[PDB]
């Protein structure tokens, strides 16, 4: 959707030719932030509409400065699928063998 | 703990000895072990061939990384080279850790 503001008044319209791009990091080549317990999950209640959280990451620092070992990542440097309205995305994943959680 | 690859069955020990060569024994029998030997030593060549398996870097890091280098600046000697007297030396310890990975 496209948002135009004239004076203190916004108009929302569809942009039919705009695209969204999506990829999975399957080779685990990015800093992995899902293992820290963050907001931005899918809501527990199915009727709630949620905002997607912004991706960011940390690398090595000394104070506020960075060292030469610090790494910068461009997410554009991955291949990703582009989607207009009418395109969909899917993938499958296999969990590796993990012990049963003990629910007793 | 000093570093490297721990193994239950490491490369085996390779033991070498010059076999003793007696000097002239007496002409009457004596039961004592012979303590008199020909002075002797050996020389040769050794080859050791090791095959090493490598694990390549897959990184998506954008910026260039730290690498081990020689320094261009002029010096009396070349590092990791022979001396003017013929003495090879290793000027610095070199570890393996230059490339980076995510944690």
């Amino acid at each position: 959707k496209e948002v135009t503001d004239n004076n203190g008044v916004k108009t929302i319209a569809n942009n039919l030719t705009s695209t969204v791009q999506v990829f999975t990091d399957s080779d685990y080549q990015l800093p992995y932030v899902l293992g820290s317990a963050h907001e931005g999950c899918l809501p527990p209640f199915p009727a709630d509409v949620f905002m997607i959280p912004q991706y960011g990451y940390l690398t090595l620092n000394d104070g506020s400065q960075a060292v030469g070992r610090s790494s910068f990542y461009c997410l554009e440097y991955f291949p990703s699928q582009m989607l207009r309205t009418g395109n969909n995305f899917q993938f499958s994943y296999e969990f590796e063998n993990v012990p049963f959680h003990s629910s007793y | 703990l000093m570093g490297g690859f721990g193994m239950k069955h490491p490369p085996p020990q390779i033991l070498i000895k010059n076999t003793p060569v007696p000097a002239d024994p007496p002409t009457a029998f004596n039961k004592d072990k012979l303590n008199s030997f020909i002075t002797q030593y050996s020389t040769g060549q050794v080859s050791v061939e090791i095959e090493w398996e490598l694990q390549k870097e897959n990184s998506k890091r954008w910026n260039p990384e730290i690498q081990y280098t020689s320094n261009y600046y002029k010096s009396n000697n070349v590092e990791f080279a022979v001396n003017t007297e013929g003495v090879y030396s290793e000027p610095r310890p070199i570890g393996t850790r230059y490339l980076t990975r995510n944690l």
